């Protein structure tokens, strides 16, 4: 978008300042209009996590089982204790079997 | 034992190995079925259908077929 | 593979399967004289067929999702 | 009748499939140059000569194709250009699609002679249908002539 | 019409004529393509309109849809479609009668 | 000891030799390869080949003709060269039977290989084959039926023969139309065998069924600038004169004067001589003038002023065909108008075929010369149609020369094989085995014909053999469904000359190849 | 599939390539426009020197092998 | 389409596959060549061969044994490898019969080639051969004579 203005000889410092101002405004707007629920409801929190996981999953080859894998991921993260260490979630890959054959071990 | 260089051929080989590991039989039927599915998807693509739509339809039909197999199955002692 | 005409045999078997409720009618590969696989005792595990269909569908989806190749 | 005659060779099938694939590739090549919304191709030969064209016969003749089925399709486009002068892209697309269907027909286990006679029957029926759909025209009507010329030029 | 004719036929001839009709369906699909229209929906709508009796229904690119095209003044002489069909059929029949390639 | 396996070497570098077993192996391998290649293009249900040239031209050719297939292949096996030349000579002698003769020779050599493996001296095989060839020859000769006396039956025989010849080729799609066309074209020759009098013009575009035999004649030449494009009741004069800067043939002559006025006078004299020649030509009272050579501008305008068509540069074939079709005489002197016959035709005009313009002669006087317009969708289709039509015309002309006919569809081969078997059953020694192998090859021919159609060849051939043993001498393969039937009723007939030539040439080539026990190759160049 | 003895480019690739070629030709002579434009000095690999501001001359002296750029040069 | 006769190349450099005609032809040629080589050393009037090793030692070995002839040769045709291994196993199981088994297998494969040329499905050939083998084995067993009792 700024390439045409660069071709006209506009000073890059002006473009940098404009980007900084626009980004600050956009981040403030995102923080302002983001929807948050101040209830700390377990059911609502679980549903929010499941929906966020499904949205993060509905672009990959496992998107057909996105509800299944979102439920698994939410369960795993919730049962993680306090630091949410990634090394505390084992990922074992075994050849053969359908995607629905995948399981989460308690 | 087939010396292939194409990556999709390697995917076919891995599919056969997966069928062998999980079941042990039917390692030839999977390859023929996959080839038939891709052959049909070719003529579907030629008519301007997004490949993701083809994959979704295949998944739906596979669910239907698996349910039908469970329905018409028989038990042995 | 058995030398029979594929389309004619498959069409006739499918028509017989529709006409009479008998999902056991298949291809008489050994030319035993009957199309009923139950008397011919041609038995396959349900797990095997389900795995076949599942794996084939998943691999086909994975191949359909690829739209770029960057070999050296 | 039982087992029937065993197909010893299977090389004729390979040759036939290869011919069909070549024709289908040619059609898919000249597939985007069809209709009022088609776009021109650009061909640079072994010399420095450069051609920008939408004419199917010109596109096919300009690029060397090296495959016997593709060369026969080029000759087909030339013949259509001689007899008609337009539809050179459409005839090649039709031939490619016909052979693409022949692939599945042969794979079903149909001899490539039942296919030919059935295609002849279909062609005769289609000629009857097209003749039924046609409308008489006399050269005294300038509007029809202008509409035909404009339709011909719509894709260039 | 050729699909109907195949329905009137029997045996492998019916399958071959069905394949012929499906192959003929390519040109409307290609016309729907290259124009931004959805090929599947456009072809299905054309087939439905023609089954309803609209012999002149065709792909309309000015309005981005399907409508009568005689009012769009899109006409061509008969000895274009007839010639193309005849020549394509002859070429396909010639190619089908080939089973070997010899290098001279 | 042998030349190659000797402690001292007697050969130039690159020159080798092959002793008995090795030479026989190479010869049999080459012959079997040739036979396997040419077959599968045999019979009504045969397929065509693609001859993709690897040369600079990279010419593409699609054909069912065995002779053309064998011609355009790079052959290095000498026995394969023998078979190729046999096929070429077969084509030169008669128009058909090339694939049949090649396949028969290959099958004979395969049987010879089996017999040699069975420890039989090749001379014994050759003697047995000579006896079997004789027996089959009298069998076929006694089988022949002649219909030349009856005009309607002879015409029906010609129709059947042309249909049978065209059954294998690409013209089988419109067999009826093309058979009628070929029969009419041959019958217009009035018994003359010159196939050069029949011109096949290939014009791209249009369906193969659009091909037609013109009722008059067609010429691919042009007309002068100021000359009529259409005349009625033409009086054609066909000539071979120069009329192009016509020089007096005294090569040592030259013009040597002392003034340019004299040069101008000599030039006017030359033009006056040309004008006098044109006047002498016109004294014949003609409308259309056809010259073999070029016609320059001055005679062109002289003809135009007189309202005379002047077709130029019609080659020797052109003037010969025009003389045949119109009855004119090819003249080169015009001092005796009364002694030169002028061709006549009802109408001359220009027709529009494809995108080209041709001169059309209508209502010709004699008509003993034909032009056939071939329309097709590809160049390969046109070339193959021309080859098939040439085969049909050759066979029809041969049948006109000799009207004896034999039944096709393998009936003749079954009859020959039955006669050979009958001879072999009353002959002692291994020559009986050789004759049985001869019969086996003769039966293998229609076996290949049946295999090409996907039929039960073994069962059909067994049925045919049983029928011929019983006494049914006209039994043959019914290719419509896959049974055996009466060839006389079903109208499958062939020329006796073609079958006799096929049998004799195949036997000859098999005999000459079998006689070889050593192949010596010189150093290649 | 095609078996054409040559290279093929289709879609956004060829369009962007043509745009790049045209843009390169424009950028060659964009600096010689208007009263504050400056001339160029062309050396013809045998020592011949051509100093010019005319666009046509600059585009004729340059040897170009991309056909869209050739189109602009002939323009 | 075929794995090798397809526009896309699915093999590494040097990989090769041979379809129906080529596979059957190579198998039949290899088997028949092996049978022809080992025969003529059969029966009381059989002759002996010379085996010249091409190695450094260039070991010389004249022999009539079929198994030793087939063992010390450079075989690259896979069907010929099958026949060589069959002869070796026959030698291991019993001392004699190494040449006879190879010749019999070669003749069987030659007849199979003829039958395939006659348009007979190889499964039919195999079924007929299995029945024939059962019948022949039964006849041979019925014809056996035992003398182990009398010294
Ligand atoms: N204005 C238009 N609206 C819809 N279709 C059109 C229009 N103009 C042309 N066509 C169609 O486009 C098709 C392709 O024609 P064209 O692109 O000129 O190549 P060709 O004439 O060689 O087929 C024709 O069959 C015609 O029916
Ligand atoms: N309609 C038919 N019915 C049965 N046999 C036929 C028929 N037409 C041709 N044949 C057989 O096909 C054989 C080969 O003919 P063809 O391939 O046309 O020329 P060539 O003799 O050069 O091979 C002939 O011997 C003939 O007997
Ligand atoms: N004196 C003999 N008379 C007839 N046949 C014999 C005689 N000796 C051996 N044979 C036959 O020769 C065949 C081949 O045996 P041989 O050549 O010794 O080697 P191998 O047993 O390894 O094939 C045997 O089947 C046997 O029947
Ligand atoms: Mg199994
Ligand atoms: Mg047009
Ligand atoms: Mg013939
Ligand atoms: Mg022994």
């Amino acid at each position: 978008q700024v390439k045409p203005y660069v071709e006209e000889g506009l000073h890059p410092q002006i473009i940098i300042r404009a980007f900084r101002t626009a980004t600050q405004l956009a981040v403030n707007k995102i923080k302002e209009i983001a929807v948050t629920v101040k209830k700390a409801d377990k059911v609502e929190q679980r549903k929010l996590l499941e929906k966020c996981a499904m949205t993060a999953l509905s672009s990959k080859l496992i998107s057909q089982q996105k509800a299944f894998f979102a439920k698994m991921v939410v369960d795993a993260v919730m049962m993680l204790d306090d630091l949410l260490q990634l090394k505390m979630i084992g990922i074992k890959k075994v050849q053969g079997g359908a995607l629905e054959d995948s399981q989460l071990v308690a | 034992m087939m010396d292939v260089d194409h990556q999709i051929a390697k995917l076919m080989v891995e599919l056969s190995k997966s069928q062998d590991d999980e079941i042990g039989d039917g390692t030839t039927g999977v390859v023929v079925l996959a080839g038939a599915l891709l052959e049909e998807a070719e003529q579907l693509l030629d008519r301007g259908i997004h490949p993701i739509r083809i994959a979704d339809g295949y998944e739906q039909a596979a669910r239907v077929a698996i349910e039908h197999l469970d329905k018409i199955s028989d038990s042995v002692l | 593979n058995s030398g029979m005409n594929p389309i004619q045999t498959m069409t006739e078997v499918r028509a017989r399967q529709v006409k009479e409720m008998n999902p056991a009618l298949g291809i008489d590969c050994l030319h035993k004289g009957t199309n009923d696989m139950k008397q011919q005792h041609v038995i396959e595990t349900l797990i095997g067929k389900k795995q076949q269909i599942s794996l084939a569908t998943q691999m086909v989806r994975m191949i359909l999702k690829i739209d770029d190749i960057r070999k050296p | 009748r039982g087992k029937g005659a065993y197909q010893d060779r299977d090389k004729p099938a390979q040759i036939r499939f290869s011919n069909i694939s070549a024709a289908k590739a040619v059609a898919d090549a000249i597939r985007t140059s069809l209709g009022p919304k088609g776009m021109d191709k650009m061909i640079q030969d072994g010399k420095g000569d450069v051609t920008i064209t939408n004419d199917g016969a010109t596109i096919l003749k300009q690029m060397q194709v090296l495959h016997p089925a593709a060369r026969m399709l080029v000759e087909l486009s030339k013949a259509q250009d001689i007899e008609a002068g337009d539809g050179t892209t459409s005839v090649v697309i039709i031939a490619g699609s016909l052979l693409d269907s022949c692939t599945k027909l042969l794979q079903k286990g149909i001899h490539p002679t039942i296919i030919s006679e059935s295609f002849q029957k279909a062609l005769e029926k289609g000629i009857e249908i097209l003749t039924d759909m046609s409308r008489p025209v006399e050269l005294s009507d300038r509007e029809t002539l202008l509409n035909s010329a404009t339709t011909s030029l719509n894709s260039k | 019409r050729l699909t109907e004719y195949s329905r009137t036929l029997s045996g492998m001839e019916s399958y071959c004529v069905r394949a012929f009709a499906d192959a003929m369906e390519v040109i409307p699909s290609t016309l729907a393509e290259n124009a931004g229209l959805n090929p599947i929906s456009t072809v299905t709508e054309l087939r439905n309109r023609h089954a309803q009796g609209e012999k002149t229904a065709g792909i309309n690119v000015r309005k981005g849809g399907i409508s009568n095209i005689l009012e769009e003044l899109v006409v061509q002489p008969l000895l274009v479609s007839v010639s193309a069909l005849t020549l394509a059929t002859e070429t396909v029949r010639s190619i089908l009668k080939i089973d070997d390639v010899v290098n001279t | 000891a042998s030349l190659s396996l000797a402690p001292v070497n007697i050969f130039k570098a690159g020159a080798d030799e092959e002793r008995a077993e090795t030479a026989r192996l190479t010869s049999f391998i080459g012959a079997i390869a040739i036979g396997d290649l040419v077959k599968s293009t045999l019979g009504p249900k045969g397929m065509d080949k693609i001859l993709l040239s690897s040369g600079r031209d990279a010419s593409l050719m699609v054909t069912n003709d065995g002779a053309t297939i064998l011609k355009n292949i790079g052959v290095d096996n000498p026995a394969a060269k023998v078979l190729v030349d046999m096929s070429r000579v077969q084509d030169d002698e008669v128009g058909d039977g090339t694939t049949s003769v090649t396949v028969l020779a290959a099958e004979l050599l395969r049987e010879a290989e089996s017999l040699i493996a069975k420890k039989i001296h090749p001379q014994t095989i050759i003697a047995g084959w000579r006896e079997a060839t004789k027996a089959a020859r009298e069998a076929l000769l006694s089988s022949a039926v002649d219909h030349g006396s009856d005009e309607v039956k002879f015409r029906q025989d010609l129709m059947n023969i042309a249909g049978t010849t065209l059954s294998s080729k690409l013209l089988t799609h419109h067999k009826d139309h093309f058979t009628k066309l070929a029969v009419e074209a041959v019958l217009r020759l009035k018994g003359s065998g010159n196939l050069e009098a029949i011109h096949i013009i290939k014009k791209l575009g249009g369906s193969l069924a659009d091909s037609y035999l013109d009722e008059g004649f067609l010429l691919d030449k042009k007309i002068g600038v100021n000359q009529p494009k259409r005349i009625e009741n033409a009086k054609i004069l066909i000539a071979n004169t120069g009329m192009d800067t016509d020089k007096i043939k005294i090569f040592g002559s030259r013009v040597r004067v002392d003034s340019t006025a004299k040069v101008a006078e000599i030039e006017h004299a030359e033009k006056e001589k040309m004008k006098e020649k044109v006047e002498r030509i016109l004294k014949h009272g003609i409308n259309c003038f056809i010259n073999r050579q070029l016609i320059y501008n001055y005679p062109e305008q002289l003809f135009g002023a007189a309202g005379v068509m002047a077709i130029e540069h019609a080659d020797f074939a052109g003037v010969e065909r025009l003389a045949l079709v119109t009855g004119g005489e090819i003249a080169s002197t015009f001092d005796h108008p009364e002694l030169v016959k002028l061709g006549s035709c009802k109408l001359i005009e220009e027709v529009m075929i494809g995108e080209d313009k041709l001169i059309h002669f209508s209502g010709v006087a004699l008509g003993e010369a034909c032009t056939i317009v071939l329309r097709g969708a590809t160049q390969q289709i046109l070339d193959e149609a021309e080859r098939s039509l040439h085969d049909a015309l050759c066979v029809l002309a041969q049948t006109v020369k000799d009207s004896r006919t034999v039944y096709g569809g393998g009936c003749s081969e079954m009859l020959m094989a039955h006669a050979v078997t009958q001879l072999a059953n009353r002959t002692p020694g291994k020559e009986a085995v050789a004759m049985e192998s001869y019969a086996k090859a003769l039966r293998m021919l229609p076996t290949i014909i049946a295999d090409n159609a996907g039929y039960d060849s073994a069962d059909l051939v067994a049925q045919l053999r049983a029928a011929h043993s019983e006494g049914n001498t006209t039994a043959g393969l019914d290719m419509r469904e896959g049974t055996i039937g009466d060839m006389a009723i079903l109208g499958i007939t062939e020329s006796f000359q073609v079958k006799r030539q096929v049998l004799l040439s195949a036997a000859e080539a098999a005999e000459v190849i079998l006689r070889v026990d050593n192949i010596i190759k010189a150093a290649p160049r | 599939p095609l078996s054409v003895f040559g290279d093929r480019s289709t879609g956004e690739t060829i369009r962007s390539q043509n745009v790049m070629a045209a843009a390169s030709i424009a950028n060659i002579v964009k600096s010689s426009l208007g009263p504050v434009g400056l001339d160029k000095m062309l050396v013809d690999d045998i020592g011949d020197v051509t100093i010019t501001n005319d666009g046509a001359t600059i585009l004729k002296l340059l040897e170009v092998e991309h056909p869209a750029a050739k189109v602009l040069c002939e323009l």
